[PDB]
């Protein structure tokens, strides 16, 4: 149980107590497992990567059989039991077939063996919050799988939510709740500063700039840069992988005068507005433009509207009185079908779904003023 | 075949007389002639005897609340008719039978009826076609057939045709079919008739004393108390024959050969159970504060349906009044989930915390009765 | 004008040409 | 005289069907006798699936099961309706020169007024082999359906009362 | 509710008589010509975006977030399904990838989406080189991919109708495809219809954290219509020209209602059908040699309805006629000269339009419009010299300084001569066209030499350009050469009432006056 | 090291006893005696009975059934004239699944399952009708009986009682369920054919001294002769199912000095007022033995060799882990922007008395702070929108069950949790801390 904590901590700075608690509960394979473990924390806290590396190191170092799942893949229980039995019952090949949860219990019951090998089983179910929306017998069986299979196993569950959300009318078995608290700013600086050798080697692989780089790129430069980075970015988000992926690109912009705070603090506020967008003038037909701005004028939540009020405001702003042809209602239907409109209900009630800037752009490219009618 | 015992069953002579009464009182030992069902036995016998001798066919609908001896009288009349038919005192007849709760599907009766005829197993479409060819075509010498049909109402729902087929086969002259239908609800064909009244105090005492015979293992007032406290509930005879076996097991453990009246009172208190107050007394103190605050929220707000939020606010008020601290809402929802698993309260799934609705399943005066006294 | 009266008057002017 | 004029239209309707266009009639009154006369006098030998869209109790399962079981003899259609249209599209790709006309009185009927059944009907009218005639609203037809429904509108305004419809 | 009349179904409705008529043969030929030309133009338009998409998939293949490339296509999806089909054709030809196309109809739930995705990938690889859809698990897709291509094809997943998806179903689909990355190389091309803001607004944090999308832009639908109108329907080599009312009505349907090229093609197809289905007299309308064979083929009803067309009437009125109006065989002998007259008139119409479109669309303010289609509809609807806008154009052209004026006429000269060499020269009956047009162009060139060597002569050059190109080679449709009705299709009323649909107007006129229809 | 191995043996022993050990129980003389006499009379005399264990979840009902079976099976009369059919309401979700499990476990002629569900039902009823007093007694054990009441028509239940009502094979049906009113869930035919005897299994430790005594018996090391008798009984039940794993106590053999020091430390720790206060908190919360076994498992899990002894501070630390609110620990992990958004939601809720809000009202109430905050001045609306969706995916905000920016919402928190987060939060800027006060 000591080797797993000795192996994970170099991969994982500042997660000493959580790795220690998991290595106390499901570290050694000879000791019996708790019936279910539910560790939780915010996004980016490191529970997917932690349980994956933890299950890999215990399953490689010892006799345990590991099974990692994503419950979003399991739109029905057959898929889940098939992946669970493909991992927990190795080398059965394509002759494996599971109908329902009972056959899964029998085929896991066949796997019991002698105590001298100290075998164990482990089932991690990432994104466990989706389990309450499916067959409703999946979660109660998964909380007592150790009791039903008579087998040395533990059922890890992983979600962003407390276990208070998971109770149902039939009740649930006991669980070991466990918390992964999100890092404060000092520990976040220590993890972001942990890849100094990586960014130093990366800049060294890409010539007076290389030697003038290697004379001055040391830890205090990167730590002060990460301090300026968390001086501005820690207020908006604490999700650590997003901070890593942004800090590498922002350092690639920051390094140029060296190759100081104002020249980088310009672009940093531009990147904060475009955080989480990950990218590496809507032309319309004429009568579709008039129907879209007539729906915007009728609604300015935006109000729901009947089609007869919509045709009346369109005829009031047309000043031409076109006939009600098929193409007009086809444009209404395809503005609905493109999510330019919506179906708030359904006498039918439409709901406009655009901003003011696009309406003013449409009214500039048409020549019908909008603010006069607003 | 079913596996036989490795050991011989224990002999009758080693049994105590009270054990002999316990086995005579078992509900599986149907008497050869049913007490207190003479008019209905004579009615079904005269009807079935006229339909058998006339070789014409027909239908009958018997009805009554469960356990009033419907199926036992019908099987007793048909067993006596088969013995009379074996001695050539009656015209011979074939007896098909089905049961509606033994059928996975209402249409599977077509699989079963043919299984009582030829013995071949076929799909229900081919079986329905062969049954129509058997019934609608006149083929002398056709014998009259009696089709007992238990539990008609499961065949009635959602398929429609099966109950229409079972009531439509007698009307053709070519099918000498006499179908008898046992059911619980009286008004079932709309939703030749006969109604089985619930057994009364006197018929229900007479039944148990007939099962006992001349034996003195039961006192005469014990059966009277059983009948008085069962006939006010249902009129079921199986309930009386179960209460009597429990009273026999109580006297057996009291080492008395007579079932004195306090054993009947103890058996009645155990069978007509009301053990919610014992559950409230064995609940934990925080669950008791929750159960008090739910009734407090019902009396305060007027509406019987209480939200978790106002219940938790009254919980904090009563906990401040009682001087104990309360758990935070992430454990109070677990307490509400335990009471919902115990069905002391009705509650929604916990995903909509603070806005889930909590009906009080137990009566409001039961909580004060459990926790005061 | 109708095509028929034009064709008839043209055929008459045609035989008269 | 108007019905004779609509009856005189008939050979032109046969030519328009060869180019993949579908016929639509949008008059006020009942148009059932006109589509029945075109089936009686002209389509007396071509395969024809009359569909009464004014039926209270029809399902999209009933019409797709009718095509897949009676015309193609494929048995009951698969439970996903779009898979049933995919299977119909495959099995009609298997048989060139075996056209299936379908003549839907009231395309706007009681169980086809949802957008899903109209997408199913557009995917069915999309097949090169099969052709659609229909009686009549265009609010449920978006531009993708109106392109897949390669309609040729025809103003058949009878004054007949709505008895059966 | 339904009745079956099955007649021999197992597991071209017209007979031989109609197909053997000349009009069906010539109609099928002209329709096949126009359809193959539109397909060739669309492939030459798409090839650049095709190369960019294939370069993105192969570059992802050379090397977790799934790489993904949004393709910002137009409002109307079905035109671009052929484009996606060409993408599948290229990815199969290069052995770089295999494609599943996830339509929105297949994904009511996450289960149906996964089943159609795995089924489309497995059967797509089966068709490059039938298990049930119930057992097409993603684990079986993984085992099949390990069984095959690990010894790498990308698994492209087109989603052509991105807005029609349910949002939760789309987010679940993105999370399932992102979970299998690394093991299964996925590229997720999309088909957004609105803007990238709709994608960023319907996708929250957790789905967009695992997306590395790149935006590509398909060309605009009006740009595609302008390219199609300039290179196909206005091509000299096709003898069937639309009238200006029909042209303006179809372009009005495209620009003012829906951006579907296919609806414009279907309206032009209905126009071509109503032109060609009146008889073999409309089967006269093609290339000159087969047309002479048709004249040797002709019967008599075609002669009577070629007498019946309105433009024949001025031709007889300006006149021997006995042998024209009733002798039939003299009109059959006469027909090739008149047909040569019409084809020569439309070729001169195209070259004069090229000259005038350069000379007027280079001008500021442009009273007559820029593109060839706008000038084309204006000169066919009515006479161009009598318009006030042409007078304003002549005023602004005599108002010009000499240098920009000589540069504009020299550009028009080089443009019209390059058009005569590159486009008019391959066509048969084209040598007579350059023989008619070129001396007038040489006279205009001598006027250019006169205005270079010399203000008033600029007015003489403008007068010569007006009276030698606009006046004689750009006449109004009433002044068109006779039996141009064989070549134009001016009847827009019936095509409009048969294409445009107004059920409410028909119900309104049926509920006000039945006498308008029934004639009671 | 020998002291390290004795601690490893103690930790392995306590974990295996708290988690497995499915047969031994404490308390319940009368109820276990009733179940044993009922099953013994069914196996011998052939009476067809029915019984319904009831009680709160976490009380030992499955452990009671396993104890009665472990007492009856080595008799070789119950083990030879009676076949046992376990059934579970969680696994046999449909009538055909329960029927195939019955057909397999009874080793019927059509098991070997072949045939249809209807052929299986006909074959099961024919094998039961074919018997009499000479046939082997079946004992059905229908765990989670209330979900079996949820099946269509309750049709399987109607068979399993009716054979008990008929002169056929001597079967016994031990329904086991947590609901206290399952007999009111039954259909009227099933309710008439049910025998209404009902064994209740309420815990016997409502008074606190019994709870401390149970925690002491759960923690004390038994004398080695009791371990030998337990090993003899487990070998006897394995000489004849869960029985292959179980406790198996013959592997452990503690030295007398080790048992004496551990029992002394256990009684001394339970004499202290602090450990009594922690057990007082857990006994006030939930009295069920599964809760105490969960707490004891978290406590036994901490015995590292460097710190062998249980101490009162360890019980106070694990009890603080139990007693702590979990939403406050998630609110402490948020960044300052989402916390400002939650304070704005709290102000809008305090003013309008839990009226439903919107992204727009909350963004406006936040912008009125951000224009004068002099530290939040530069934040764009898109960052606030991503913070709002991050609050929404954490189920801190729930929909009222439409645009993403205009959906109606309800706060999931009490005000006291936000006010306690205002004190517990790390490195809060003072402007936010002062705006929160008013
Ligand atoms: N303490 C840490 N040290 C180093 N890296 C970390 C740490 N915590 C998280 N990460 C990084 O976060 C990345 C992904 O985090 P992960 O996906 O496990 O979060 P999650 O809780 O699963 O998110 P979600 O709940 O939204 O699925 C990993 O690549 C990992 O490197
Ligand atoms: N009059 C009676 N005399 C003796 N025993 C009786 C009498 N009535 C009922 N019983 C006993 O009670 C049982 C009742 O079974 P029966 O089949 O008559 O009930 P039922 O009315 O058919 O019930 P259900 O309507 O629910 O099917 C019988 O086994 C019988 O032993
Ligand atoms: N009377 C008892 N004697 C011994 N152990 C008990 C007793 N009551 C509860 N337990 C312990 O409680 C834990 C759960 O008990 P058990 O499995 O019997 O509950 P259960 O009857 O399955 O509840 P449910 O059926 O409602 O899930 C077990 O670890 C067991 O050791
Ligand atoms: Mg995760
Ligand atoms: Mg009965
Ligand atoms: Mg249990």
């Amino acid at each position: 149980m000591e080797a797993i904590c000795s192996s994970l901590e170099p991969l994982f700075p500042c997660r000493e107590a959580a790795i220690e608690t998991l290595g106390e509960l499901i570290g050694d394979s000879s000791e019996t497992y708790p019936s279910a473990i539910y560790l939780f924390g915010h996004s980016g806290t490191g529970k997917t990567a932690l349980t994956r590396a933890f299950l890999k190191e215990c399953g490689k170092r010892q006799n345990v059989r590991t099974a990692h799942l994503n419950a979003i893949e399991c739109y029905t229980t057959k898929i889940m039991l098939e992946i669970l039995l493909d991992s927990l019952a190795p080398d059965q090949g394509d002759a494996l077939k599971v109908d329902n949860m009972l056959d899964f219990v029998e085929q896991l019951r066949r796997q019991a063996a002698t105590r001298v090998e100290d075998q164990g089983f482990l089932i991690a179910v990432d994104n466990a919050e989706r389990l309450r929306d499916m067959d409703a017998n999946v979660l109660p069986v998964l909380l007592r799988l150790q009791e039903l299979t008579n087998l040395n196993l533990c059922v890890i569950l992983l979600s962003q939510l407390p276990f208070e959300k998971f109770y149902n009318k039939t009740g649930l078995s006991e669980i070991v709740c466990l918390h992964l608290a999100q890092y404060n700013k000092a520990e976040t600086q220590r993890i972001l500063g942990s890849d100094f050798q990586q960014v130093r080697n990366q800049l060294l692989e890409q010539k007076k700039r290389l030697e003038i780089c290697q004379e001055a790129v040391t830890e205090d430069f990167y730590n002060n840069y990460l301090n300026l980075f968390l001086s501005v970015f820690y207020k908006a988000c604490r999700d650590v992988p997003e901070l890593q992926l942004t800090a590498r690109k922002c350092l690639s912009t920051y390094l140029e005068p060296v190759l100081l705070w104002r020249h980088i603090a310009g672009p940093l506020r531009s990147a904060l507005t475009q955080i989480y967008m990950r990218i590496e003038s809507l032309e319309l037909p004429y009568y579709a433009k008039f129907l879209l701005i007539a729906a915007f004028l009728a609604s300015h939540g935006p109000k729901s509207f009947s089609i007869d009020r919509l045709l009346a405001i369109f005829y009031a702003i047309l000043e031409e009185k076109v006939g009600l042809t098929c193409n007009l209602l086809s444009q209404i239907s395809t503005l609905v079908h493109l999510n330019l409109l919506s179906f708030v209900s359904g006498s039918a009630r439409l709901q406009c779904t655009i901003g003011l800037e696009f309406v003013l752009q449409i009214g500039k490219v048409v020549g019908f003023n909008v603010r006069q009618y607003l | 075949s079913m596996q036989q015992r490795t050991d011989l069953p224990a002999k009758d002579s080693s049994k105590s007389e009270l054990q002999l009464a316990r086995e005579q009182l078992h509900v599986s030992v149907v008497p050869k002639s049913l007490p207190c069902r003479e008019r209905e036995f004579e009615n079904i016998y005269a009807f079935l005897e006229g339909k058998i001798q006339d070789q014409c066919g027909g239908c009958m609908y018997v009805s009554g609340v469960p356990g009033t001896g419907k199926t036992a009288t019908v099987t007793g009349v048909i067993r006596t008719l088969q013995r009379m038919a074996k001695q050539n005192e009656l015209p011979a007849f074939e007896y098909l039978e089905i049961n509606g709760m033994r059928l996975t599907e209402p249409r599977q009766a077509y699989v079963q009826i043919y299984k009582q005829l030829t013995g071949k197993t076929v799909s229900w479409e081919q079986a329905h076609a062969l049954l129509e060819k058997r019934f609608t075509t006149p083929a002398p010498r056709r014998v009259t057939t009696v089709l007992l049909v238990d539990e008609l109402d499961i065949l009635c729902n959602r398929r429609q045709d099966v109950v229409y087929n079972l009531l439509d086969w007698p009307t053709k002259s070519a099918a000498k079919l006499v179908v008898v239908t046992i059911a619980n609800t009286m008004d079932l064909p709309e939703r030749t008739r006969l109604t089985f009244q619930p057994y009364s105090h006197k018929q229900l005492q007479e039944i148990v004393t007939a099962r006992l015979g001349g034996s003195e293992t039961f006192k005469g007032e014990a059966v009277q108390l059983v009948a008085r406290k069962v006939a006010a509930v249902s009129g079921d005879a199986r309930r009386a024959l179960d209460i009597c076996r429990r009273a026999t097991e109580i006297a057996d453990t009291a080492a008395v050969k007579c079932v004195t009246m306090l054993h009947v009172q103890q058996a009645l208190a155990e069978m007509i159970a009301s053990a919610k107050v014992q559950a409230i007394r064995n609940c934990s103190r925080m669950e008791q504060i929750f159960l008090q605050a739910i009734a407090a929220e019902v009396t305060r707000t007027g509406v019987e349906e209480t939200t978790f939020m106002g219940v938790y606010q009254q919980v904090e008020t009563i906990a401040a009044f009682m001087g104990v601290t309360f758990p935070p809402p992430g454990r109070a929802l677990r307490l509400c989930s335990k009471l919902g698993a115990e069905r002391l309260i009705i509650s929604e799934h916990s995903r909509n915390d603070l806005f889930q609705k909590i009906l009080l399943n137990v009566s409001a005066d039961d909580i004060h009765y459990a926790l005061r006294v | 004008e109708d095509y028929e009266i034009w064709k008839a008057r043209m055929l008459a002017k045609a035989q008269a040409k | 005289a108007i019905m004779e004029e609509y009856r005189s239209y008939f050979p032109k309707w046969m030519c328009i069907l060869n180019e993949g266009f579908n016929i639509l009639l949008y008059g006020l009154g009942s148009k059932h006798q006109l589509l029945q006369s075109f089936h009686r006098e002209v389509l007396h030998k071509q395969t024809v699936l009359v569909v009464n869209g004014f039926f209270p109790s029809l399902t999209i399962k009933d019409m797709l099961d009718s095509i897949t079981s009676d015309i193609l003899d494929a048995g009951i259609s698969p439970a996903n309706p779009h898979e049933a249209v995919d299977m119909i599209e495959e099995e009609f790709a298997l048989i060139p020169e075996t056209h299936l006309f379908l003549i839907v009185h009231n395309l706007d009927g009681a169980m086809l007024r949802n957008v899903k059944a109209q997408a199913i009907l557009s995917r069915l009218a999309r097949i090169p082999n099969i052709h659609l005639l229909a009686s009549i609203t265009p609010l449920l037809w978006d531009q993708g359906k109106l392109c897949s429904f390669n309609f040729s509108w025809w103003d058949c305004t009878t004054m007949l009362p709505y008895t059966n419809e | 509710g339904c009745f079956v009349y099955k007649n021999g179904a197992t597991r071209s409705l017209l007979g031989k008589e109609v197909v053997q008529q000349p009009f069906y043969e010539e109609y099928r030929k002209a329709w096949n010509q126009i359809n193959d030309h539109i397909a060739d133009l669309q492939h030459r338009s798409y090839a650049r975006t095709l190369e960019q998409l294939v370069d993105f998939v192969v570059g992802q293949a050379e090397r977790e977030v799934l790489p993904t490339a949004a393709l910002l296509t137009g409002i109307n999806q079905p035109d671009h399904l052929s484009q996606f089909t060409a993408l599948t054709q290229r990815l199969h030809a290069q052995r770089a990838a295999m494609v599943c196309v996830l339509q929105s109809r297949d994904c009511a739930t996450l289960k149906a989406a996964v089943e159609t995705l795995v089924f489309g990938l497995v059967e797509d690889n089966a068709e490059v080189e039938r298990l049930r859809r119930s057992q097409c698990t993603m684990k079986q897709l993984k085992s099949w991919y390990t069984n095959n291509f690990d010894s790498r094809r990308q698994l492209v997943v087109i989603l052509p109708d991105f807005e029609c998806f349910n949002a939760s179903v789309l987010q679940d689909l993105i999370l399932i495809l992102s979970a299998h990355c690394g093991s299964l190389p996925f590229v997720l091309v999309l088909g957004v219809a609105t803007a990238m803001t709709a994608v960023h607004g319907t996708l929250p944090y957790h789905v967009s954290s695992k997306i590395r999308l790149r935006v590509f832009q398909t060309q605009a639908a009006p740009t595609g219509l302008n390219e199609v109108l300039d290179k196909v329907l206005l091509s000299p080599k096709y003898a069937f020209h639309l009238s200006g009312k029909t042209f303006k009505f179809l372009t009005h349907i495209f620009l003012y209602y829906d951006f579907s090229i296919h609806g414009f093609i279907q309206g032009f197809k209905y126009c071509l059908m109503e032109h060609f289905f009146g008889g073999n007299a409309f089967a006269l309308c093609t290339d000159y040699s087969k047309a002479l064979g048709r004249i040797k083929q002709l019967t008599h009803e075609d002669m009577e309805t070629i007498r019946r067309l309105p433009s024949f009437r001025p031709y007889v009125e300006q006149i021997r006629i006995i042998a024209v109006l009733t002798d039939d065989d003299y009109l059959k002998k006469k027909l090739p000269q008149l047909l040569r007259d019409c084809l020569l008139h439309f070729l001169l119409f195209r070259c004069s339009l090229e000259f005038l479109t350069e000379l007027v669309g280079d001008l500021p303010r442009c009273p007559l419009g820029k593109l060839r289609r706008e000038l084309y509809v204006n000169c066919l609807n009515r006479a161009i010299i009598s318009t006030p806008e042409y007078k304003e154009c002549l005023q602004m052209l005599s108002f010009l300084s000499k240098d920009e004026f000589v540069a504009k006429v020299n550009r028009a000269l080089e443009r019209t001569e390059q058009f005569l060499v590159e486009e008019i020269a391959p066509l048969e009956l084209g040598e007579a066209c350059t023989a008619v047009l070129r001396p007038k162009l040489e006279a205009i060139r001598l006027a250019v030499d006169e205005v270079v060597k010399a203000g008033r002569a600029l007015q003489k050059t403008l007068q010569l350009i007006e009276t030698q190109i606009v006046q004689d080679h750009l006449r109004a449709l009433q002044d068109a050469p006779p039996i141009h009705e064989l070549f134009v299709f001016s009847d827009i009323a019936t095509v409009r009432r048969n294409i445009i649909g107004a059920p409410r107007a028909a119900l309104h006129t049926a509920l006000n006056n039945p006498h308008f229809y029934m004639q009671c | 090291p020998e002291a390290d191995r004795e601690l490893v043996s103690i930790r392995r022993f306590l974990k295996e006893r708290l988690q497995r050990d499915y047969t031994t129980l404490r308390g319940y003389a009368k109820e276990r005696s009733n179940v044993r006499l009922l099953l013994q009379r069914t196996a011998e005399m052939g009476e067809s009975n029915s019984l319904l264990l009831l009680g709160p979840r976490g009380s030992g009902k499955t452990t009671l059934i396993n104890s009665v079976l472990a007492d009856l099976l080595p008799n070789k009369s119950f083990g030879e004239n009676t076949l046992i059919v376990h059934l579970d309401g969680n696994l046999h979700t449909d009538d055909r699944v329960a029927l195939k499990s019955i057909t397999v476990q009874m080793q019927l002629e059509n098991a070997a399952v072949f045939g249809s569900f209807a052929e299986n039902l006909a074959f099961l009823l024919q094998c039961l009708k074919a018997g009499g007093k000479h046939s082997k007694s079946v004992i059905f054990i229908l765990e989670e009986f209330d979900l079996f009441c949820a099946h269509h028509n309750q049709t399987l239940l109607y068979n399993l009682f009716d054979v008990s009502q008929s002169a056929q094979a001597p079967i016994c049906v031990l329904g086991v369920t947590c609901r206290l009113d399952v007999i009111e869930l039954l259909e009227k035919r099933v309710k008439s054919r049910f025998s209404h005897r009902q064994v209740f299994l309420f815990p016997s430790l409502r008074r606190f001294e019994d709870y401390v005594d149970l925690c002491r018996d759960l923690l004390s090391l038994p004398t080695g002769n009791s371990l030998l008798l337990a090993a003899e009984k487990i070998y006897n039940l394995q000489n004849i199912y869960f029985s292959r794993n179980h406790f198996d106590p013959g592997e452990y053999g503690f030295s007398p000095r080790l048992r004496d020091a551990w029992n002394k430390q256990i009684c001394k720790v339970l004499a202290t007022q602090q450990a009594r206060s922690t057990l007082q908190a857990l006994h006030d919360f939930d009295i069920s033995e599964a809760y105490l076994k969960n707490f004891l498992f978290r406590l036994v899990a901490h015995l590292r060799p460097q710190s062998p002894h249980i101490t009162a501070e360890k019980m106070a630390a694990v009890g603080s882990q139990f007693e702590g609110d979990d939403k406050i620990e998630l609110l402490c992990g948020l960044s300052v922007l989402e916390l400002c958004l939650i304070i704005a939601i709290k102000h809008h809720s305090q003013i309008y008395d839990r009226d439903s809000f919107n992204f727009e009202i909350i963004y406006a109430r936040f912008s009125k702070f951000a224009k004068v905050s002099t530290t939040m001045q530069a934040v764009e609306r898109s960052i606030v929108l991503k913070a709002f969706e991050h609050l929404r995916i954490a189920e801190l905000i729930m929909p009222l069950t439409v645009q993403k920016e205009f959906e109606m919402h309800k706060l999931a928190l009490t005000y006291s949790q936000i006010h306690h987060c205002m004190q517990r939060y790390q490195a809060l800027p003072t402007e936010v801390a002062q705006w929160a006060q008013s």
